[PDB]
């Protein structure tokens, strides 16, 4: 065996090589906030919130893409790494829209709970927010702009799993938009997918929108029977 | 300055383009340039061609590239428009840029933006009725101690007053082409005052190379 | 002799807009065959 | 040696700097280029990298990573998969065009220094990523390598070695963002040029998957005259640990704005009172100094007086030495309009993938603009450096820490003429 051993919150765990800090705190046992790493898709690094501070180490790491090595201390909730989670939590919302009370991803988004429990209470952004014009990819996917956060799940999903490679991001800096660039209907066997991995309400189950809310639901296991998958 | 495109009749998926025979040879042996299994590194500079055949990007000159290269288009799409170079709108025949970051504003760009305005008439961004020139406003063009600075299609007019740039304007609007280089009395890059260094001649080859080379 | 009084590079006011791509044609016949990554593409 | 500067004219590594003499092989075989380089090539990348190593040269591109120990990271036994040595220069740093003086200039200096580098780390084939408005430099750059082709310079047994070499120029597309090394990287191969995150480092993985080293213009043509006239030479300059010489394009307000070659441990008031003309009005008329360029805080007349301009004296006086780009400000200058215009270039120049960048340079380009027009609070001067607190160490890049640095200098350096300015605003409108 070759497995290394690390430190997480001066508590050792031994960990095969190639493991992120982000798998090594899960093995310990916390999740580490996320906005853009998904375990089955590829690592892209874009949004900050993994980060975590290292000790004897004066830069921030994202948990979601360095690797470990031997004898690291990840000092998971120190002070540095509270500020950066702020300040990022304080960057995603200074262009967000006020929308929660007619989203649908209300009580059940992740950038509401990370905000709470992550972030701080207040905002100190006193100028106008940017406006992303709207698009449409098909009468399954209720489409709102404005509400994206360039997490690039999308462009993961639709280039690596479901392997169509039409969703991109088309332009630079501020006025960069996740979106197609013509009037193109995203459509495949797998659409519907990208509806459980926005991490924000930007992208809206259709036939569901504006007809229930998560808190009120009951929720009961069954087995699907259209194909033969199960 | 959009990222999104509308169906117009100008400029359609629909609209007849294609690549010269010649422009065919130097798109293959751009191909060439590069290693096998990455022609994708190839969208940059060929789509580059086909500004150079048209002076403007419609939507076909990326679905052909994204033909010949074997490319998905949203990718084609992704290059074109995350980059300033590709003009996606049709733009005039002579494509003004002034710079006016802090070395050039220090320098007084704005007079030289100000008799642009008085002389042709438009706006920033702003086309001409007969589509000659197109004023733009950009960033550092690398010629910082050459302040002011103004280029026009692929050369650079440094050095200029408001009367050398309107000379410049009644010049293009002859025909001729200006000669691309700094307008004052220095050459390239010499200070005006005479030269600081460089004034020795060059010492030729064996100056005090070291022992055993 | 010894000349610093001109500027030499006057080369460039005779340059037209297709120079550099038929200059990369014109020099494609000195460069080596290029390595190979086992296949025809990363989607192929 | 105690005082610095005033560099000889037989010591100078760059002649025809001014473009005084011929560009082409016949002009650059007459100025002492191509001596010897089949004797560079043929006593080993170990003995090519021992001669960087004892001159001491540092990374010219801005960041000051000593050369040897980063073109020492390909010292490596190849692993099935070819290596590549690329060439930056985009040049889209504000104050700064000594690469195009170079490339336009003196091209088989930077050809020459490509070949040397190539075989100091054994790579296949090298790359030159220039500028697309640097259409003309392109072209004087491809003439000059079509000349060195012809000639059996370069290419198949390459200066007589038998190690063969392939130089090739990639043209930009108009993208600061694409002058960072990753971004440029992943700009080659045809994807967007957003940069990737270290680790994994270029020199593992870089340029098609393949190990690649990415060095700056003026660092690859010094190395075939490091190589020639020897360590000791160009680490008998400046003070230790920061020898050589440098390429100072002085900017601004200032009487002949030029480039100029000078020792590293000049004065900066020496450097603009002899190479440049002094500042319009006097030197007392000077208000600020830009060491750098963008990616640089501000300086005063008060610490510009008395301070070096190498990378541990400027680091030491709260800023950065960077790109050697000295932009100068007199007193009849709205500074604020300066760095809010500086910030603008900012925003409309960035690759917009890590999000604390992508917002904050927006935030930052508001609160200037805030700032430019007075309608802001003196509470908030403070707010808007917790800010910069937020961008400086938690982005993919350094375009965010060179975002940060010029709003931190201006506040930490002129806080009394944005009280004022608010103030006044706050009397007159209300
Ligand atoms: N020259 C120009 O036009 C501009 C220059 N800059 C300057 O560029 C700098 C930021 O660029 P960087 O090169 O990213 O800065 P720096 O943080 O990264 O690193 C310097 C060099 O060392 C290498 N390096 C460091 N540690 C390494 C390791 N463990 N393994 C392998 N390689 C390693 C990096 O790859 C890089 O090439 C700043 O100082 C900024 O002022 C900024 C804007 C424009
Ligand atoms: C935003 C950004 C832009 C940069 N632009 C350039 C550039 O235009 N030219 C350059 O040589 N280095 C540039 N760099 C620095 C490079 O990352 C790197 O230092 C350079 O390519 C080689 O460094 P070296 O001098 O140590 O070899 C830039 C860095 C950043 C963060
Ligand atoms: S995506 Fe989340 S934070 Fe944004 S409006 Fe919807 S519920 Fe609110
Ligand atoms: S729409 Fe949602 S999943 Fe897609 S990129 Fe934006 S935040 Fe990510
Ligand atoms: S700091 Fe800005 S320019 Fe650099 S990677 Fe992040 S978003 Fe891109
Ligand atoms: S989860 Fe690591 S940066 Fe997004
Ligand atoms: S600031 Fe204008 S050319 Fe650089
Ligand atoms: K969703």
């Amino acid at each position: 065996s070759n497995l290394i051993e690390v430190f997480v919150d001066g508590q050792s765990v031994m960990v095969e090589p190639g493991t992120t800090v982000l798998q090594a705190c899960e093995k310990v046992g916390m999740q580490i906030p996320r906005f853009c790493y998904h375990e089955r898709l590829s690592v892209a690094g874009n949004c900050r919130m993994c980060l975590v501070e290292i000790e004897k180490a004066p830069k921030v790491v994202a948990a979601c893409a360095m690797p470990v090595m031997k004898g690291w201390n990840i000092l998971t909730n120190s002070e540095k790494t509270k500020k950066a989670r702020e300040g990022v939590m304080e960057f995603l919302l200074a262009n967000h829209p006020l929308d929660c009370p007619i989203c649908d991803q209300g009580g059940e988004c992740d950038l509401q709970d990370q905000s709470m429990m992550f972030g701080s209470d207040r905002s100190r952004f006193l100028e106008g927010k940017r406006a992303v014009e709207d698009k449409n990819i098909g009468p399954l996917v209720k489409t709102i702009m404005t509400r994206c956060i360039q997490c690039t799940r999308c462009i993961r999903f639709a280039s690596e799993i479901a392997g169509v490679d039409d969703l991109g991001t088309t332009g630079r800096g501020n006025d960069m938009q996740v979106g197609t660039y013509i009037e193109k209907m995203f459509m495949s066997e797998l659409s519907g997918n990208i509806i459980d991995i926005c991490p924000v309400g930007a992208l809206t189950s259709k036939p569901y929108a504006f007809t229930a809310r998560p808190w009120e639901t009951r929720k009961t296991e069954s087995i699907d029977v259209m194909d033969a998958v199960g | 300055a959009l990222f999104v495109h509308r169906d117009t009749p100008k400029n359609n998926p629909e609209t007849p383009f294609d690549f010269t025979p010649e422009n065919y040879k130097r798109i293959e042996a751009i191909v060439k340039n590069y290693p096998e299994g990455h022609k994708a590194a190839a969208v940059l500079p060929v789509l580059d061609l086909a500004q150079r055949q048209n002076g403007w990007l419609p939507i076909s000159a990326m679905n052909k590239v994204a033909e010949i290269l074997q490319v998905p288009p949203m990718r084609v799409y992704e290059v074109a428009t995350f980059y300033t170079m590709y003009n996606r709108k049709p733009v005039g025949k002579y494509h003004i840029q002034v710079c006016t970051t802090t070395p050039c504003m220090l320098r007084n760009s704005d007079s030289i933006l100000e008799a642009i305005q008085k002389k042709l008439g438009i706006k920033v961004g702003e086309t001409t009725p007969d589509k000659l020139f197109t004023l733009i406003e950009v960033e550092c063009l690398g010629a910082c101690v050459n302040a002011p600075m103004v280029q026009i299609n692929d050369n650079y007019y440094e050095d200029l007053t408001p009367k050398d740039i309107e000379e410049i304007i009644d010049e293009l609007k002859a025909g001729k082409i200006p000669k691309p280089g700094p307008r004052s009395g220095r050459f390239s890059c010499e200070p005006a005052g005479g030269l600081t260094s460089l004034t020795e001649p060059p010492k030729g080859p064996g100056f005090g190379v070291q022992a055993g080379l | 002799p010894f000349d610093n009084t001109t500027y030499k590079n006057l080369q460039h006011h005779d340059y037209s807009t297709y120079t550099f791509l038929d200059l990369n044609l014109d020099l494609s016949k000195f460069r080596m065959p290029q390595p190979s990554s086992g296949r025809e593409s990363p989607r192929h | 040696k105690t005082s610095f500067g005033s560099l000889k004219d037989e010591d100078r590594i760059f002649t025809n700097l001014y473009g005084r003499h011929d560009w082409r092989l016949k002009g650059a075989q007459s100025r002492g280029d191509w001596y010897k380089t089949k004797e560079i090539l043929l006593k080993g990348p170990d003995w090519i990298l021992g001669e960087v190593k004892t001159s001491g040269l540092r990374g010219r591109g801005g960041a000051g990573f000593p050369t040897g120990l980063k073109w020492s990271f390909m010292n490596k036994p190849s692993d099935g998969r070819p290596k590549y040595l690329v060439v930056n220069a985009d040049e889209g740093e504000p104050g700064t065009c000594k690469d195009r003086e170079i490339i336009r200039h003196d091209p088989h200096k930077l050809v020459e220094g490509c070949l040397v580098g190539g075989r100091a780390m054994g790579a296949r084939a090298a790359y030159i990523y220039i500028r697309g408005e640097f259409y003309n430099e392109a072209s004087n750059l491809q003439v000059a390598i079509r000349e060195a082709y012809e000639a059996g310079l370069i290419g198949k047994n390459a200066c007589g070695s038998g190690y063969d070499f392939d130089v090739f120029v990639v043209r930009g597309a108009g993208a600061y963002i694409c002058g960072e090394e990753t971004a440029l990287i992943e700009s080659i191969e045809g994807k967007q040029g957003k940069p990737r995150l270290k680790p994994p480092f270029p020199a593992d993985v870089g340029v098609f998957g393949c190990p690649t080293t990415v060095a700056n213009v003026e660092t690859v043509a010094v190395s075939p005259t490091i190589c020639r006239r020897g360590g000791a030479w160009f680490a008998s300059f400046g003070r230790e640990r920061n020898s050589g010489t440098k390429l100072f394009n002085i900017s601004g307000h200032v009487n002949n704005p030029c480039t100029v070659e000078e020792e590293m441990s000049v004065p900066l008031k020496e450097l603009i009172e002899k190479h440049a003309g002094g500042v319009t009005g006097g030197w007392d008329n000077l208000l600020a100094v830009i060491p750098g360029g963008s990616s640089t805080p501000l300086i005063p007349k008060s610490v510009c007086e008395t301070v070096l301009m190498d990378f541990d004296a400027l680091i030491q006086a709260q800023t950065g030495l960077g790109t050697a780009a000295v932009i100068v400000m007199d007193r009849s200058t709205d500074i604020v309009k300066a760095i809010a215009r500086l910030i603008e270039f900012y925003k409309h120049e960035s690759c917009g993938q890590c999000t604390p960048c992508r917002e904050g340079v927006d935030w930052m380009n508001k609160v200037m603009a805030r700032f430019v027009r007075g309608d802001a609070r003196p509470a908030e001067i403070d707010s808007l450096w917790e800010i910069s607190k937020q961008i400086e160490g938690h982005t993919i890049c350094a375009l965010g820490d060179g975002a940060a640095w010029p709003v931190q200098g201006l506040i930490r350096h002129f806080r009394p003429e944005l009280e004022e300015r608010m103030q006044r605003f706050a009397q007159q409108h209300q």
